[PDB]
C-alpha cells in the first residue's frame, strides 16, 4: 500500500495566501485520483478538491471558483492554495489517494490545522 | 474520553453495539449512526428491562447491563472490548494474591464486573476480530445482525452462536433472484474484510451452478472518498451490457455508491445484500439513481411495544445512555449548549423500525433463557444468587443450555407462530424477505414487499413496476442478445456463459445447438415441415416462359405440314401425281407424324418414364431422314418399292435396335450439382449411350448421303431430281454444323433441350420446303 | 500440558514458532516440524546467545526469551500468546491494588515478566491473529515469515514491522515468470487463508495486467483429508490444457497436494508461492510428480556460524528447548524409554538449512538495536537496567527506533554488502531467488538456483532442463494453440485471453489482426510480395491446349484456298476463265487473304487496344461476302464491272462505317463477377453494338438475296450460276442458322473464340467450295 | 460448515465384529467424498477406509479385503464392519467428509475410542 504525507500548516490573517503540499510514493500503483477533504472531529468530511491525473477537477459548492489545485506526476504531489480566507474555515483539511489494486482502496494522511483570526 | 452504558444488575451482561458509524482519517468514528447505533442499543435496553420486570424468566437474579461501541472498525472494538476479558483476566490473575485480605476472594476496591454473556458484533469483520477475543476467555456470544460464511464452523469460532443465516441461503437467494428475471451477464461490487468476499464467493457459485456467469468484480477499502467511488462507477459503466450489479457493501457503503452513481448520472437496477436493507439514509440523497432496486433483508416483523418505548424517549430522563444526548443534537441539527431544542419531541417525527430489532431481541431473550436454565440446573432450590454462580463456565453454558434454546418469539404477532432456537452450527432459520424501491407516493418513496425466500423463492411481478407489462419489458443484462435461431448460428466457444451468433452456411438450416443441421441431400434449408423442405418441381420442367415462343412457331410449322400433306395426297388424281409410288407419300406422313410427336412430347411430357421413350423418338425422328435417303439412293441404284419399303423399315428397325440395347435401362442419378439452390431430377443413367447412338446415326448418313453423291444427275427425272438431291446434302450440312451446337451446351438442362427443338424444327422445315417444292412446281 | 520455552535475562523478548505443524482432529497439533519448527527455533536461540555475548550490543542488559508454540494454528496460537498480554495486564490492574505492601510496586509472589518486545507469526493467518492482540496491549511484533498483503497497511496492523517482503513482489516474480515461458493458460490452488486470498488476488491482477487468464481458481482449507486432495488433483484434470499450477498453499499442504497428484499419475508442470521453498519434506515421497517444478524463495544466504551450533547439539545438553527431546525421537525414530538412541549424533546426518532462518536472525538484531536505541533514548549515562526502562511503551518504540533501523546484516557473506533495513510500511526489501526441481544426480533430487527477481526477473534456461533445446519444446499451457495465420483468422469474443480461429473466405487473405484482408478486386489472395498476389494472366489468352486442332485446320484450309485460288488465278489462259471480269478474282482473292488473317489473329492477337479493329475486321469479313452478293444479284440485274466494284466498295465503306460509327471507344470496364478464382480482363465497353451491327449486316444481307432469289435462272451465264446462287443460299441459311448460338452462348468468353472461329472456317470452306466449282468444271 | 457424529465404540475382544457408524446433516452440501481415518496423539493419520461417491473405494494397506464399508446418501452415513483386529487397533479411528464450497473443505468428527484386549 502507500502512506501520504501533508504539509504547509502554517498561520496566517484572513485574506492571506497559503499553501498545502501532499505527497506519497507510487509502488508501482497507479493513483487514480489525488483529492482533498476538510472534515471536524465528530463531524461528517466534505470534499473540496479532486484531481483526476487527467485535467478533470472539482471543488466544492462555495469554492467553484477559488481554491486552485495542481497535482504533479512527477514525484505524485498536489499543491493546494489558500488565497480567500474564511472564519468559519476551521475544519482539519487531509489529502487523499486512491489506488486500485484489486480493492479500490483511498489512502489518507495526517493533516494540518489552520486557524483564523479577525 | 470514552463512553461506556452502565446498569447495575446480579448478573451483568456484555453488549457491543455500533452507536457510531465510520469517522474520517481524524478521529476513530465520527458522525452517530441513528438506524444502525440507537435503535439496536434501545431495542438491548427494552428487552432487558423487560426480562428484569418479567417474573417468569429470572425472578430473582438481575440483569444488568456493560455496553461499549465499535465505531464500526475493528480495532476500536477490540480495544473497546478488553474490558470484557480484563474483567475475567483479574480474578484469574489475582489467584496468588492472597496474604492480607483472604485466599480466594481478593479484592483491590475496583472490581470489573465478570461478564458472563455478552451480544454484538453486528458487523461480520467485527464479529470475527472480537470472537477469538472472546473465546480466548471462555466468555460465550451471540450475534444478531453478522451473518459471515466463516462463522458457521466450530473449529475457529467455537464460542459464536448468532440468531440470523449465513450467508449461503443469502447468495442463494440472490442467484434465485437474478435467474427469476432471466439476468445472465452480471456485476458485483464487493467490500474489503470477511463479508464481502464470502458473499461474492458464494454469489458466484451459485450463478455457476445456475448459468450465471460474472465479468468482472469490484471491492471496496474501509478508508473511502467519492473520488473512489466515482471510479468504481466509471469501471462499471465499461461494459453497456453490465445493466445489473449485485453489492454486498454496508449501509453507508451502499449510500456513497449511491451518490457517486447519481453523479455520472449512471443508470442501473440495483440487487444489494442486507447492508442494503429498508434504511432510508442509504437512499437519501440518491432517490434517483437508486430507482428499481431490489433489496433483500432478513425475516422480520414490527414489535409495537418498542415503537412505543422509543417514542416515548427523552434526552433528560433517558440518563443511562450516554450517545442519546449527542444522537438528539445530530438529529435534530441542534445543540445543547445553545438550550433551543428542549421542547422538540420524537412522537411527532415519524419514526421507522429497523429490521433487526427482533433479532436482537431475540438473542436477549435467548441468552437469558440460556441463564435460567443454568440456574435450574446447578441451583434449582433457591431462586436468588446461588453459590455455583459465582464459577462461570462459558465451555458448559454455551455446549448445553446455549445451544439447546427453543421458545416461542416475545412480542410476536398473534396470526404468526414464530419460534426462537438454535440449529446445528449456531446459526439462524434461513428466510428472507425482499423490497422494491418505486413510486408508490406522489412524492414519497418508500419499501414495498415484492416476494419472499423461505426453502424456495416467490415473487410478484404485480407490486414491481419494471417487471410488470405495463411499463414494458423489464431491463435485462445480458452479453449477447438472442439473435434469429432461424438462420443465425452460435458458436461454443471455451465458455458457459457468452456466446457469438453468425449465420451459417446459406443451404443448410440451424437445427441442433452446436452446428447448422444438412437436412440431407436434394433439400432447401427452410422451416416449413420441421427441418428444411422438399422441392420436387425439377421433374417438371415445362416453364417456357420466354421459350413458349420458338415451341409454338414449332407446332404451328407442323400444323401446317400436316395442312399441305393432306392437301398434296388428296390432289393424287393429278398426272404428275400418278408418276411416283404411294409409299414414298405414306412414310413422309409418317415422318412428318412423327416430328409432331417429338414437338409434343418435348413440350409437355414429363422425364419420368418417358425418357427413353425419348431416346426412341430421336431415334425415330434420325430414321425417318435415313429412310429417305435410302429410297433416294435405291431409286438412283437402278417389286422395286416393295423392296425399298422392305429396305427402309429393315434399316429402321435395326436403327431403334441397335439404340434399345446400347442403353441400360438401370437405377441411379445425381444427388444434387456443386450448387444447391436448385435440385436436379434427371435422367442421369447413361448419356454415352445416347451420344453414341447419335453418333452412329450421324455416320449411317453420311454414308448414304455419299453413296447418293456419286450420281449427281437422274436421267429418270426433271429438273425436280436435282433440287432434291441438294436438299439432302444441304440437310446433311446444317445436321453436321449444328451437331457442334448441340456439343457446346452439354453443360445445363435448360439449353441442351433448346438446342434440340431448334434442330428438329430446322429439320421439319427443310421437309416442309423438300415436299413443297414439286408443290410449287405443279402450283 | 503445554511446554514453554523460558531463558532468564533482564529483558525477556517475546517468540512464538511453531515447533509442531498442522495435527489431526484429535489434538491441536501433533507431529513436529524440523525445517520450520526446530531450526528457526535453533536459529533464534543462537541470536539471542551471540548478542548477550556481543560487548558491542546490549552489552549491561541481558535478552531473556519466553518462546511458545503456535502449532500452526491461529486459535491455539492465540491461547499461547495471552500469556504476552497477561504480563502487561496485570501490571495494569494492579494499579489500585495497593493496601498492605507499597503503592506503586505491589507484588503477589508471582510476576510474569513484561514482554517489551515479541517477534514469531511465520504464518500469515496467525500473523494476523496475534498482531491484534499485541497492539491491544503496545506490544510492538517483528514477523519473519509472513508475507501478507493485507499488513502492510498501518491502519489495521499498526504494531507489525515485518523484515519480509509482502506478496505484492512476489505476485510481481510469479507474473513475470508465467510471462517469460509465454505461460496464458493458467490455474491455481490457494488455500483457506488471508495468505491464499491476497496472494491469488494479487496474481490475478498482474496475470491481467499480462494478458494473462485463469479459468477456475482452487482452494483449499485448514483440516484436509488425502481424499479432498485428490478430488482436487481431479478438478484440476478437467481441462487438459491447464498444464501449469499455481500454488499458494503451504509446506505441508504442497506435500499432500503433491501426494495426491503422484497418486492420481498427474502431470503438471507445479509453480509454487515461498511456501514450498528448498523443503524436502515437501517432496519427499513425490519426487516424480515435482519433476520440473519451479519454485519460488525469498532471497537469503546459508550461515556457517548458525550451522555449525546447530550440528553441535544434543538433547543432553539442550535443555532449555523442551520440544528437542521429542524431536530428536521424531527425527532419528526412537524413544528415550528404551534409551537405545543415545549415540545418534547430528553432525553425521546432513544438515540442510532453512532458508528463512538468517531472516529472524536479523530480525532478532533488529529488536536488539532497537533496544540499543532505548538505551541511547532514555539513560546513556548508564549502562546497566536503568529505573527509565521500568515503564515500556510500545508506541515510542515502534515509532522511533524500530522502524529507524538500518545496520550490517549479521553473519554477512565478506564478498557481498547486505543491509537490513525497515522501509516506509515497515516491510523487506524485494528480492527473490528461483529454484527448479531437476534430477542433478545420478539418482538423488536438489535445488538448484535458475534466476532471481529484484526489480527485474533475470532467468538461464541452460539450468533447467526442460527449458533447454535438448530436450524439446518447453512445456506450455494454452487455452488454443497458435494456428496457421496465413489461412485461418481467430474472432475476437468478449476476452482477452482466449479466442478461436476459423478459416475465412477463400478469396481473401488474412492481413489485418481482425478480418481477413479483401485484397481489392481483381487480386488473387496469396502471400506473394506483401498481402496477396496479382494474375494477370487473363489478357493472355492464347491457350488452345484442345482447341489447336480446329485452329489449325482453320489454317490449314486458308493455306490450301490461297494455294488453288493462285493455282486458279494463274490458270487464266483458258477460255473459260477469259469469259469472266478480273475484277471477281481480285476481290475473292482480297475475302480469302481477309478470312486466312482473321483466321490468325484470333488466337495471337491481345486484347488490350485490339477490339475494335477486331470488330472492324468482323464487319470486312461479312462485307466480302456483301460484295459477292451485290455482285451477283447486280450481273443478273442486267463499265459493268467498273459499276458493279464501286458499287460494292461504296457498300463495304458504308459498312464499316456504320460500324465505327455505333461502337464508343470510352473507358471503363467490369470489375470482377460473381466467382473471384479468376480476373476478366475483357473489352466490358459495348457489345450491344456490335450485336446491333451484325443484326444490321444481316438484314441488308437478307434483303440482297430476297432480291437476288427473284432471278433464279440465268440465260447469261452456264450451270456456275445456279451453283453460285445455291452457294449463296445456302451461306445465307447457315448464317442466319449460327445467328441465334452466337447470340446465346455470349454468355461464356472462352467459347467465344472457339465459335468465332469455327464461323469464319465455316464460311471460308463455302467460298472455297463456290470458287472450286468452276474449277471442278474445267478439271 | 459441516460436523460428524460418530458412534459404536468401545471395548471388543480381539477377533471379534466392531462395527462404527459415522453420519453428519447435508445441509445442501454436494458431499464428493467420504472416508475413515486412524490417527494417535502426537502422531499422524492414515487412511483407512474411502469412498469415491461413485461405486469405487479405496482401503488402507493392511486393509485389502477385510475392513469393508458402505455409504448410504438418503443419510449420508457410512459404515464400516471389523472382524479380525490386532492389538495394535488402539489407535482412535476418525471418519472425513468432502465437500465443495468454495473452499474444498474437510469437515472431521469427534473422537471414539477402540479397544481390544488379549
Ligand atoms: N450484513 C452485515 C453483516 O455483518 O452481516 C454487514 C453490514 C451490516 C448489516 C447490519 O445489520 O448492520 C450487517
Ligand atoms: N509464506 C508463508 C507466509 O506466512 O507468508 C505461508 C506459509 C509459510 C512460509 C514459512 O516460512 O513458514 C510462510
Amino acid at each position: 500500500q502507500v502512506q501520504l504525507v501533508q504539509s504547509g500548516g502554517g498561520l496566517v490573517q484572513a485574506g492571506g495566501s497559503l499553501r498545502l503540499s501532499c505527497a506519497a510514493s507510487v509502488r508501482f500503483f497507479s493513483i487514480n485520483t489525488m483529492g482533498w477533504y476538510r472534515q471536524a472531529p465528530g463531524k461528517q468530511r466534505e470534499l473540496v478538491a479532486d484531481i483526476t491525473s487527467s485535467g478533470s477537477t472539482n471543488y466544492a459548492d462555495s469554492g467553484k471558483g477559488r481554491f486552485t489545485i495542481s497535482r504533479d506526476n512527477a514525484k505524485n504531489t498536489v499543491y493546494l492554495q489558500m488565497n480567500r480566507l474564511k472564519p468559519e474555515d476551521t475544519a482539519v483539511y487531509y489529502c487523499h489517494a486512491d489506488y486500485k489494486y484489486t480493492t479500490h482502496n483511498t489512502a489518507w494522511g495526517q493533516g494540518t490545522q489552520v486557524t483564523v483570526s479577525s | 474520553a470514552k463512553k461506556v452504558l452502565t446498569l447495575e444488575g446480579d448478573l451483568v451482561l456484555g453488549g457491543l453495539f455500533p452507536v457510531h458509524q465510520k469517522g474520517g482519517p481524524a478521529e476513530d468514528c465520527g458522525p452517530v449512526n441513528e438506524h444502525r447505533g440507537i435503535q439496536r442499543l434501545e431495542a438491548m435496553l427494552f428487552a432487558l428491562d423487560r426480562i428484569n420486570r418479567d417474573p417468569h424468566l429470572l425472578p430473582g437474579v438481575r440483569l444488568g447491563a456493560h455496553i461499549l461501541d465499535s465505531c464500526s472498525k475493528d480495532t476500536h472494538a477490540l480495544e473497546q472490548a478488553l474490558d470484557f476479558v480484563r474483567a475475567s483476566l483479574s480474578r484469574g490473575a489475582d489467584g496468588s494474591r492472597h496474604i492480607c485480605p483472604d485466599g480466594s476472594y481478593a479484592t483491590h476496591g475496583d472490581a470489573p464486573t465478570a461478564i458472563t454473556g455478552v451480544i454484538g458484533g453486528s458487523y461480520s469483520d467485527v464479529s470475527i476480530q472480537v470472537a477469538n477475543l472472546l473465546r480466548l476467555f471462555q466468555i460465550p456470544q451471540i450475534s444478531y445482525a453478522s451473518t459471515s460464511a466463516k462463522l458457521s464452523d466450530k473449529s475457529r469460532y467455537d464460542y459464536f452462536a448468532r440468531t440470523v443465516p449465513p450467508d449461503f441461503f443469502q447468495a442463494k437467494a440472490m442467484a434465485e433472484i437474478l435467474r427469476f428475471f432471466n439476468w445472465t451477464y452480471v456485476s458485483t461490487v464487493a467490500s474489503e474484510g470477511d463479508y464481502g468476499e464470502t458473499g461474492i464467493e458464494a454469489f458466484e457459485l451459485e450463478a455457476r451452478a445456475r448459468n450465471i456467469c460474472v465479468a468482472t468484480s469490484e471491492k471496496v477499502g474501509r478508508a473511502m472518498s467519492r473520488a473512489a467511488f466515482e471510479g468504481v462507477v466509471r469501471a462499471l459503466l465499461q461494459k453497456p451490457s453490465a445493466r445489473v450489479a449485485v453489492l454486498f457493501t454496508r449501509s453507508e457503503d451502499a449510500r456513497e455508491l449511491l451518490a457517486a452513481s447519481q453523479r455520472l448520472n449512471a443508470s442501473f437496477t440495483w440487487v444489494a445484500s442486507d447492508g442494503w436493507g429498508a434504511l432510508e439514509s442509504v437512499v437519501a440523497g440518491s432517490e434517483g439513481a437508486a430507482e428499481g432496486a431490489i433489496t433483500i433483508e432478513l425475516a422480520s416483523y414490527p414489535i409495537s411495544d418498542f415503537a412505543s418505548y422509543f417514542q416515548s424517549l427523552d434526552p433528560w430522563n433517558n440518563s443511562r445512555n450516554p450517545w442519546f444526548r449527542e444522537f438528539w443534537e445530530q438529529r435534530f441539527r441542534c445543540s445543547f449548549r445553545q438550550r433551543d431544542c428542549a421542547a422538540h419531541s420524537l412522537r411527532a417525527v415519524p419514526f421507522e423500525q429497523e429490521s433487526k430489532i427482533m433479532f436482537v431481541v431475540n438473542a436477549v431473550y435467548a441468552m437469558a433463557h440460556a441463564l435460567h436454565n443454568m440456574h435450574r440446573a446447578l441451583c434449582p432450590n433457591t431462586t436468588r444468587l446461588c453459590d455455583a454462580m459465582r464459577p462461570v463456565n462459558g465451555r458448559r453454558l454455551y455446549k448445553d443450555f446455549v445451544l439447546n434454546v427453543k421458545f416461542d418469539a416475545p412480542f410476536r404477532p398473534a396470526d404468526t407462530h414464530n419460534e426462537v432456537r438454535f440449529d446445528r452450527f449456531g446459526d439462524g432459520i434461513g428466510r428472507y424477505n425482499i423490497f422494491t424501491y418505486l413510486r408508490a407516493g406522489s412524492g414519497r418513496y418508500r419499501y414495498q414487499k415484492v416476494g419472499y425466500w423461505a426453502e424456495g423463492l416467490t415473487l410478484d411481478t404485480s407490486l414491481i413496476p419494471w417487471a410488470s407489462p405495463s411499463a414494458g419489458p423489464l431491463p435485462a443484462s445480458r452479453c449477447s442478445e438472442p439473435c434469429l435461431q432461424n438462420e443465425v448460428k452460435s458458436v461454443q466457444p471455451g465458455e458457459v456463459c457468452c456466446w457469438l451468433c453468425i449465420p451459417c452456411q446459406p443451404y443448410e438450416y440451424r437445427l441442433d445447438e452446436f452446428t447448422c443441421a444438412d437436412c440431407g441431400l436434394g433439400y432447401w434449408p427452410n422451416a416449413s415441415l420441421t427441418g428444411c423442405f422438399e422441392l420436387p418441381q425439377e421433374y417438371i420442367r415445362w416453364g417456357d416462359a420466354w421459350a413458349v415462343g420458338p415451341v409454338t412457331i414449332a407446332c404451328l410449322g407442323a400444323l401446317a405440314t400436316l395442312f399441305v400433306l393432306g392437301v398434296f395426297v388428296r390432289h393424287n388424281a393429278t398426272p404428275v401425281v400418278k408418276a411416283a409410288g404411294r409409299e414414298l407419300c405414306y412414310i413422309l406422313l409418317g415422318g412428318v407424324f412423327l416430328c409432331y410427336c417429338m414437338t409434343f412430347i418435348f413440350i409437355a411430357k414429363p422425364s419420368t418414364a418417358v425418357c427413353t421413350l425419348r431416346r426412341l423418338g430421336l431415334g425415330t425422328a434420325f430414321s425417318v431422314c435415313y429412310s429417305a435417303l435410302l429410297t433416294k439412293t435405291n431409286r438412283i441404284a437402278r417389286a422395286s418399292q416393295v423392296a425399298i419399303c422392305l429396305a427402309l423399315i429393315s434399316g429402321q428397325l435395326l436403327i431403334v435396335v441397335a439404340w434399345l440395347v446400347v442403353e441400360a435401362p438401370g437405377t441411379g442419378k445425381e444427388t444434387a450439382p456443386e450448387r444447391r439452390e436448385v435440385v436436379t431430377l434427371r435422367c442421369n443413367h447413361r448419356d454415352a449411350s445416347m451420344l453414341g447412338s447419335l453418333a452412329y446415326n450421324v455416320l449411317l448418313i453420311a454414308l448414304c448421303t455419299l453413296y447418293a453423291f456419286k450420281t449427281r444427275k437422274c436421267p429418270e427425272n426433271f429438273n425436280e431430281a436435282k433440287f432434291i438431291g441438294f436438299t439432302m446434302y444441304t440437310t446433311c450440312i446444317i445436321w453436321l454444323a449444328f451437331l457442334p451446337i448441340f456439343y457446346v451446351t452439354s453443360s445445363d438442362y435448360r439449353v441442351q433441350t433448346t438446342t434440340m427443338c431448334v434442330s428438329v424444327s430446322l429439320s421439319g422445315s427443310v421437309v416442309l420446303g423438300c415436299l413443297f417444292a414439286p408443290k410449287l412446281h405443279i402450283i
